[PDB]
């Protein structure tokens, strides 16, 4: 899609105010216990055993971090997310048989952490736009499922 | 399919957003037409549909009040909300799809509002209930 | 994605035996009676009260053959299927407002009928030949959503 | 949420099918597992997991059999498919998503073999039935 430069700014600014060694953690945590089915493509994580034992791991620390890494460059690529995102999606559909329904669990539960930590200056016109980028994500994601 | 863990983690977050319940709703609602903007057709009657409009606010109440009401109902909610599955399903014929797309801005405006008690232990229960009231909701369509 | 010269032919043979006329309205018709929500899409079809009102109703034959048209120009241009659809697509989000799942909904019933109309020769590779073919139509048709 | 007549036409249907059942359960399998190759990772203790092999043949009869004992536990279906709900979040670990494609591949299965009664009224009837019983399934999950 065509991102207007007011678009683009707004997704700049608000992954601007975002510290993947915080965010990324909280988030992958957040979604191996409320979709715990998840947790079966994490084979060599550890104690995932209970939420705790989920929160405070820190291969999942690691691995939420990396998560974040890959979501960085779609900020800074906002124009080929698709073509960045390819090998990603071969990965994801070929070697670990993801299902697909799956991207977009994890984006939501992104979005409630970013919401739990901007507060109220996660206004719906930001969520709007941010909830464009997070659906262009997605598809970038699912795309070299076939 | 809410356990008995699970019932009582929404009983006791329940108690905690009660007072807030008219804020929150009216701000979930507000959220949905402007995230999700495919929603907007069912609310074409109104004068204003954008965040904090008045019959923005008066309904998201409504469906707050609903769902007070549905905390209460938790032994059978299909039984519960029969009524409600009815209008939806014929009166108003909301695509059912869209259930989802209310219950992910409500989660969205509880963290917003309760960043602290909003854990994800209280996570799993409150998803958990409000994907068990849209169940309930989409039972008469078929 | 990559279509081989194999597929490709086992494509047009699986459209091939297929009459617009037949399929068309036996698949919308369907569609509208199993998951009747999607009837509320369809504002001036009329007489829709009933499977056999449903059934017997001729704008939604119509419209049953006008959805068949837009999958042959798919079959006939299987490398421009994205760029085939981005109308169709920009109308169904924009203008019509579909929720985008009814789409897998259509291409699941769709498939039912050409089953119970193919019968034994219909088969697991045919069907996942075919099964490949209706995710990208799904995909086209759900891309100008944002 | 199976009304009295959508039990009817389950239990006069699932008469006429009850013959079949074993070639109709290896086909449905032996199709997931061919269109839909990511259920593939399930079955990787198989010898064969193409279509028409032993162990998918064998496995079919297994899934239909049980199918056809939740015809007669229509009024309960999470209490009666409990144990089997364990056994797939727990012990398999069966992503509930694949719940669907299985029902999926079963219709078609049952429109190749029985064409002029697999009509729509018995399409939305046994569809409701087999959403259930995935339901069922995937409630000990969380
Ligand atoms: C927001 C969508 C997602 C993004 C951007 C993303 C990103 C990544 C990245 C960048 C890697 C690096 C692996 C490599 O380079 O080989 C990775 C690996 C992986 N991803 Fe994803 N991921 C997403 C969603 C998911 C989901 C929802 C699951 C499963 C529930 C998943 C399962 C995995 C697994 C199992 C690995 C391999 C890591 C390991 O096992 O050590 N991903 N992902
Ligand atoms: C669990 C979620 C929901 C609950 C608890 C709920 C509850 C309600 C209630 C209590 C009413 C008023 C009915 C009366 O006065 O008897 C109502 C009306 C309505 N609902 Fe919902 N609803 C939900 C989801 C939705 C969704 C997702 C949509 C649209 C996509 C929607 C669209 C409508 C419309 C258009 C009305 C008409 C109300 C008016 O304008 O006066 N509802 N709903
Ligand atoms: C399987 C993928 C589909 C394709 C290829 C398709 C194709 C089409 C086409 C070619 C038109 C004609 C419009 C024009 O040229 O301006 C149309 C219109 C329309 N479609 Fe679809 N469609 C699909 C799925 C759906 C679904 C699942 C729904 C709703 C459940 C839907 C709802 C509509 C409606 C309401 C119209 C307006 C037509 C009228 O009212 O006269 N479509 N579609
Ligand atoms: C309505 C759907 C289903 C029903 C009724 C069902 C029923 C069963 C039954 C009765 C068994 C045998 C367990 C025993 O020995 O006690 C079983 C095992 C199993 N199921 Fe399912 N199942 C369903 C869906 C699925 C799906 C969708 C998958 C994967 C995509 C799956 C994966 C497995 C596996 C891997 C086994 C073990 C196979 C073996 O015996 O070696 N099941 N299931």
């Amino acid at each position: 899609v065509e991102w207007t430069d007011a678009e683009k700014s707004t997704i700049s600014a608000v992954w601007g105010k975002v510290n993947i060694d915080e965010i990324g953690p909280l988030a992958l945590a957040r979604v191996l216990i409320v979709y715990p089915w998840t947790q079966r493509y994490f084979g060599s994580f550890g104690n995932v055993s209970t939420p705790a034992a989920i929160m405070g791991n820190p291969k999942v620390a690691a691995h939420g971090k990396v998560v974040c890494g890959a979501l960085d460059k779609a900020v800074k690529n906002m124009g080929n997310i698709l073509a960045t995102y390819k090998s990603l999606s071969e990965t994801h559909a070929n070697k670990l048989f993801v299902d697909p329904d799956n991207f977009r669990v994890l984006a939501d539960v992104l979005t409630i952490v970013i919401a739990a930590k901007f507060g109220a200056s996660f206004t719906p016109e930001i969520q709007a736009t941010w909830q464009k980028f997070m659906k262009v994500v997605v598809a970038a994601m699912g795309s070299r499922y076939f | 399919s809410l356990t008995a863990k699970d019932k009582s983690v929404v009983k006791a977050f329940w108690g905690k957003i009660s007072g807030k319940a008219d804020v929150v709703g009216a701000e979930a609602l507000g959220r949905m037409l402007t995230a999700y903007p495919q929603t907007k057709t069912y609310f074409s009657h109104w004068a204003d549909l954008s965040p904090g409009s008045g019959p923005v606010k008066k309904h998201g109440g409504i469906i707050m009040g609903a769902i007070g009401k549905a905390v209460g109902l938790m032994d059978d909610l299909v039984g519960g909300m029969s009524a409600l599955s009815d209008l939806h399903a014929f009166k108003l014929r909301v695509d059912p799809g869209n259930f989802k797309i209310l219950s992910h801005n409500i989660l969205v405006t509880l963290a917003i509002h309760f960043p602290s008690d909003f854990t994800p232990e209280v996570h799993i229960a409150v998803d958990k209930f409000l994907a068990a009231v849209s169940a309930a909701l989409a039972d008469k369509y078929r």
